[PDB]
């Protein structure tokens, strides 16, 4: 058994739905097709032709790997199988068809288990896994109504133009940074090394406006690396305030 | 050559040794806060040579299993094996938790060559920790901060970076101290044209000039450094790497 | 000054203290409770603790509040008295070995314990007598006891540990005399050793005592006396190899040395054992030759002769070198065997070789013993002995109730 595939499996359910702040909108219109169609089987075939396929998440990166883990939290229960795109492009091509029939007849021994190819964004060995994932993907062979969404930063546009008008649709954008929408990843970060619950998460929040979830993520990393760095007991801002504005001056001035 | 002989850079050289001396060491202040980002700092000097890095990694080896991969020369003198050769490094490191993986003289892509960009990218999928957890920490070092792609940075750089300044005869006033705390010389040796001799150069030549310095100067029969025969030693290594 | 430099947590009692069980890392916990001496929780945490232990268990758990309790010479007395005159037998035995133990200057808890003596068949000071000789012998030529010990050494009890703390305790009381002594105590449990030749163990810790009292170097003929009275069948043969690990402190002797690699060879799985186990004793001090090529032999116990042979000192890499070798073996006796010395010789490197053993073993033997260990982690007779007495574990769970009370231990 290779590493991929005592590592593909998904466990220790990651950040939840606690994080709804900003882009709501479109978390719910990927929200309504990963929990619904699956929890709601028989009003969706009595219902008409078929449930939501899936959509689309592409342009800036935000607040990435969190909308994701918020998919494997809020889960039924029923862990589903999650496929990264760094194992796409290796040495020694021509295993990725192997793969993505061996990952979908995991499927088969999983009772119809959903797959999801994360960060997609990573000349005919590409043409095949791209040509063959579409015929595997869009192919009636495995399922046709588990689960289409591509995550990614860069789209990677080769085919689309024309290879979108079809069963994948619903073109949007990923996520956006808000004012309000942060005190939401701090009320999950909470849930992390106990802070100090004087310090307003408020407070926090207003004092770094337009800052992704990346950015924050790093003020509550390299909070974290110069709070067990400063030798302490507790995590108070009166002692890494210097990390947190100067995680989020120093990185803004570039990013 | 410890971390508290070299003077100029104590909080540059703190700052590792609180750094990469966190785990597996002190652990009163290091499970109470849960953090554990499994990445290590990463070292660079204009410099290099390995003399200033050895000088910074040499923090480890107070306490600790002796292991250092010093640049991937044994992967590209060997056959194509691949990523098996760090993969036997990562499980003998496995066996050898209570360890620190250091990197010296990072020469991948610095210096067949299709293969160093295959390897470079499994070196990062198994370095980043694909099917491991916070068991031992990595740390590189190299010639050029530059010299790292922009793939070794986002999932190869979490923990911490650091800065290295210019040498500005201070990291060669107190290398030149510690070579000289152990020798005996009186200070008729001109400090200046000698570590700014060729064009710069902090400790390895003097290194060098300090060994055929004891060893010429124990030809003479007598502990003295003569103001003649150590500029006469010296114009060997002035001369070898200016003819050719 | 120990109370008050010192800050121990309770985390190694809590967990230490909480994963015992099977009535055997219970006999562990009353291990880590009896050489505990700041905090005294563990040592007080309710009662029925020694109730649901064993026999033996209760001889060592009634020994446990006095190895507990070797100070505050005011207090022993009103803490050692509730346990003593009990309804168990074990728990007073046990409460006079725990008197023995608390203090060895005192000497006014003899009387109510040797006084009676009388049992000659069974009786409870007969077990009154393993700890009150041998609690006494560790307080302690004084014939004020021996005197009452003759008639011990003369009842010969089918209970090996009369005669183990008996042989024990007048060598014990014996050592660093001027030149030894052939007097008739050792003549007499000679006499009586080759009365009748059963029950070998007899014959095992008998020459323990006998080489206790062959102390007093500078060429006495103890030596010579004991090879020409002694030699006889290969038992009495034993107790005189036996004389001959007593009788090397060490010297200028290389005879011993080429006699030693002579003698090595002989077919005998025992005076190997201990002939070859002198090592650790004869060349002590220049550990630069200590280690040898004894690992690579493939006798049934060799290793365990290099493993004892490792000792106590401040374990260097060599030493936890040949510890990595032996800790991996197959047999309960060098697997049980090897965390004594891997923990007695290194007092973020200690807890991993016991990590290292949660990774081999995961029978009770290797878990009481490495719980063992796992406290054990964190030329004078009195650290010589008890350890060279201890080479016979292999043997019925009875020792246990002696293999707590090792006085070398600091």
């Amino acid at each position: 058994d290779p590493t991929v595939t005592m590592m593909q499996v998904e466990e220790k359910p990651d950040v939840t739905y606690s994080d709804v702040g900003g882009c709501k909108e479109q978390i719910e219109k990927l929200r309504e097709v990963v929990e619904t169609p699956l929890l709601h089987p028989e009003r969706f075939v009595n219902l008409g032709i078929e449930p939501p396929k899936g959509v689309l998440l592409f342009g800036p990166p935000g607040t990435g790997k969190t909308l994701c883990a918020r998919a494997v939290a809020n889960r039924t229960d029923a862990c589903f199988i999650r496929v990264i795109g760094s194992e796409l492009v290796q040495k020694y091509v021509g295993e990725g068809a192997r793969m993505v029939r061996e990952l979908f007849e995991m499927a088969r021994t999983k009772k119809a288990c959903l797959i999801f190819f994360d960060e997609i964004d990573a000349d005919n060995e590409v043409q095949r896994t791209m040509l063959e994932l579409i015929n595997q993907l869009d192919g009636f062979d495995p399922r046709g109504n588990i689960k289409v969404l591509m995550a990614t930063n860069r789209p990677d546009t080769l085919d689309p133009a024309l290879m979108r008008p079809g069963r994948l649709d619903r073109k949007i954008e990923f996520s956006l940074p808000d004012l309000e929408g942060r005190t939401h990843i701090f009320k999950i970060h909470a849930r992390s090394m106990s802070v100090e619950r004087d310090i307003r998460f408020e407070l926090l929040a207003r004092l770094c406006p337009n800052s992704t979830g990346a950015e924050i993520r790093s003020v509550c990393t390299e909070a974290g690396m110069f709070a067990i760095r400063a030798r302490r007991k507790i995590a108070t801002e009166k002692d890494f305030l210097e990390a947190v504005n100067k995680v989020i001056k120093s990185y803004a001035k570039f990013s | 050559e410890t971390y508290a002989d070299i003077g100029g850079l104590d909080n540059q050289i703190q700052e590792i040794k609180e750094s990469v001396e966190l785990p597996l060491t002190h652990p009163e202040y290091y499970e109470e806060m849960g953090i554990k980002p499994p990445k290590g700092v990463i070292l660079y000097g204009p410099p290099g040579t390995g003399k200033t890095l050895l000088a910074k990694a040499v923090a480890n080896q107070t306490s600790a299993t002796f292991l250092r991969v010093v640049g991937s020369e044994l992967i590209q003198k060997y056959l194509g094996d691949g990523p098996k050769l760090v993969r036997e490094l990562f499980r003998v490191a496995e066996e050898h938790a209570p360890s620190i993986v250091f990197i010296d003289e990072i020469d991948a892509i610095g210096t067949g060559e299709r293969e160093i960009q295959r390897t470079m990218l499994e070196l990062l999928n198994q370095l980043d920790g694909f099917d491991s957890r916070g068991d031992v920490k990595v740390i590189m070092a190299t010639n050029r901060i530059e010299t790292l792609d922009p793939a070794l940075i986002r999932p190869g750089r979490i923990d911490r970076k650091i800065e290295f300044p210019l040498p500005d005869e201070k990291t060669k006033k107190r290398i030149f101290q510690i070579h000289t705390s152990r020798m005996t010389l009186a200070d008729d040796v001109t400090l200046d044209d000698l570590i700014m001799a060729k064009d710069d150069l902090s400790g390895a030549d003097i290194k060098a000039i300090c060994t055929e310095a004891g060893l010429m100067a124990l030809r003479e029969r007598r502990m003295k450094v003569t103001n003649e025969d150590f500029k006469k030693s010296k114009e060997n290594v002035l001369y070898k790497k200016q003819e050719g | 000054d120990d109370i008050y430099k010192t800050h121990l947590e309770n985390n190694r009692f809590g967990g230490s203290g909480s994963q015992v069980d099977s009535a055997r890392m219970n006999l562990a916990s009353s291990f880590v409770n009896g050489f505990v001496n700041q905090d005294k929780l563990l040592t007080d945490d309710g009662n029925k603790w020694l109730y649901k232990n064993k026999d033996h268990g209760m001889l060592s758990a009634a020994a446990s509040l006095g190895m507990i309790l070797l100070w505050d010479v005011d207090g022993g007395l009103t803490q050692i008295d509730k346990y003593l005159y009990s309804s168990e037998d074990y728990i007073k035995s046990g409460a006079l070995l725990a008197c023995g133990i608390v203090n060895s200057g005192v000497r006014n808890e003899c009387d109510p314990a040797l006084a009676l003596l009388s049992d000659y068949v069974l009786h409870n000071s007969n077990t009154m007598r393993l700890g009150s000789i041998f609690g006494l012998g560790l307080a302690y030529n004084r014939e004020d006891v021996l005197t009452l010990l003759l008639p011990v050494m003369g009842d010969s009890k089918s209970s090996m540990e009369v005669a183990g703390v008996t042989a024990l305790a007048c060598g014990m009381i014996a050592v660093g005399s001027c030149n030894g002594d052939v007097t008739s105590t050792i003549l007499q449990t000679i006499m009586e050793k080759s009365e009748t030749e059963l029950k070998d163990t007899y014959a095992r810790w008998l020459p323990l005592g006998l080489g206790l009292n062959h102390l007093g170097k500078g060429e006495a003929i103890e030596a010579i006396l004991a090879a020409l009275e002694v030699v006889s069948e290969p038992f009495r043969s034993f107790a005189n190899t036996l004389v001959d690990v007593c009788a090397y402190a060490g010297s200028g002797n290389v005879l011993k040395v080429q006699q030693l690699l002579h003698i090595c060879s002989e077919h005998f799985d025992s005076k190997e054992k201990e002939e070859d186990k002198d090592k650790k004793e004869k060349k002590d001090k220049d550990k630069k030759e200590a280690p040898a090529d004894m690992g690579a032999h493939q006798g049934v116990a060799v290793l365990g002769i290099a493993l004892i042979a490792m000792g106590e000192e401040i374990g260097a890499e060599m030493a936890l070198r040949t510890f990595g070798h032996l800790l991996r073996y197959g047999e309960p006796t060098l697997r049980r065997a090897v965390p004594l010395a891997l923990a007695l010789i290194s007092v973020s490197h200690d807890a991993d070789p016991e990590v290292s053993y949660n990774s081999i073993f995961a029978a009770r033997l290797a878990a009481m013993l490495r719980q063992l260990a796992q406290y054990h982690a964190k030329k004078g007779t009195l650290t010589l002995c008890p350890y060279h007495s201890d080479r016979q574990l292999m043997s019925q769970v009875a020792v246990a109730g002696l293999l707590t009370v090792l006085v070398s231990f600091l």
